[PDB]
């Protein structure tokens, strides 16, 4: 997930 | 003076361009690929703001990532609410500077009712003189009202969390409880409307290709992975009244 690598 | 108050202010976002080209002529495509963007913008914004936010720590990272991937409407739609009262007295849409909708650009993007639905809510802040303490703790609020029926992977410290913020509105509130139901009120307005907002992105990204209307990349994951979560049913806001 883009969101999740990018929200971490 | 919470340090409540004082937090919330402190991490509330400041202004967020679109991109948008003034100069081309009103159209779906170009409007619609120029919220999208700002959406984006907007929501990288959010992920920052939520995280500064007392108590958003405690949450299981998950739990954090779902509930801002299920909240993001709504806060935006809320705070582009306030920005439209507080620049042109509600007369017009205000999503950013350089992306301001009037009626005509309204009717261009294909979403009047709702652009209507949110010049109301925008006007309300208006009619029900809501301060911007009452907006920042309002807006807090926002991120806890829309969770999985399954709940959350730490449903307890979500709801304490979520119980605080209440307890801090009631605070900077505290015939006169007659305003709690009259936010409470206002609050539960928005999420017919990021519904309905929710519904016709969705739609638009299945038709994108065929619109030219341009999704960036984390925008369609989290309206193909996370929206239709919610449009199935699977997720649920939060209302206060029935
Ligand atoms: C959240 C945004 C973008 C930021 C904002 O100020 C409110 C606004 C409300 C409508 C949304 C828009 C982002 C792009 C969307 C999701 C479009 O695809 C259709 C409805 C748009």
């Amino acid at each position: 997930y883009i969101f999740d690598l990018f929200y971490k | 003076q919470p340090i409540f108050l004082n937090v919330l202010e402190a991490i509330e976002p400041g202004v967020v361009c679109a991109g948008h080209d003034n100069n081309q002529p009103d159209s779906f495509a170009a409007l619609l690929s120029s919220l999208n963007e700002l959406g984006e913008r907007q929501l990288v914004h959010v992920v920052k703001w939520a995280k500064a936010l007392p108590g958003f720590r405690n949450l299981h990272v998950d739990d954090q990532m779902a509930v801002i991937q299920y909240s993001w409407m709504g806060l935006m739609v809320f705070a582009m609410g306030w920005r439209s009262f507080t620049n042109v007295n509600s007369a017009m849409l205000y999503f950013a500077p350089d992306l301001v909708f009037n009626e005509y650009r309204m009717h261009k993007s294909r979403m009047y009712s709702q652009c209507v639905r949110m010049r109301h809510l925008s006007q309300e802040f208006g009619w029900l003189q809501i301060t911007p303490q009452e907006f920042l703790c309002m807006k807090a609020l926002l991120l806890f009202s829309i969770i999985p029926v399954d709940g959350l992977k730490n449903q307890k410290f979500f709801d304490e969390l979520r119980m605080n913020y209440i307890k801090e509105l009631d605070r900077i509130i505290a015939s006169c409880s007659r305003r709690f139901y009259q936010l409470t009120k206002l609050l539960d307005s928005v999420q017919p409307i990021a519904r309905e907002l929710h519904q016709f992105t969705f739609d638009l990204l299945i038709k994108s290709h065929m619109v030219s209307v341009d999704f960036p990349e984390m925008m369609a994951e989290i309206i193909s992975v996370q929206v239709p979560k919610i449009l199935s049913g699977k997720v649920k806001p939060i209302y206060f009244h029935t």
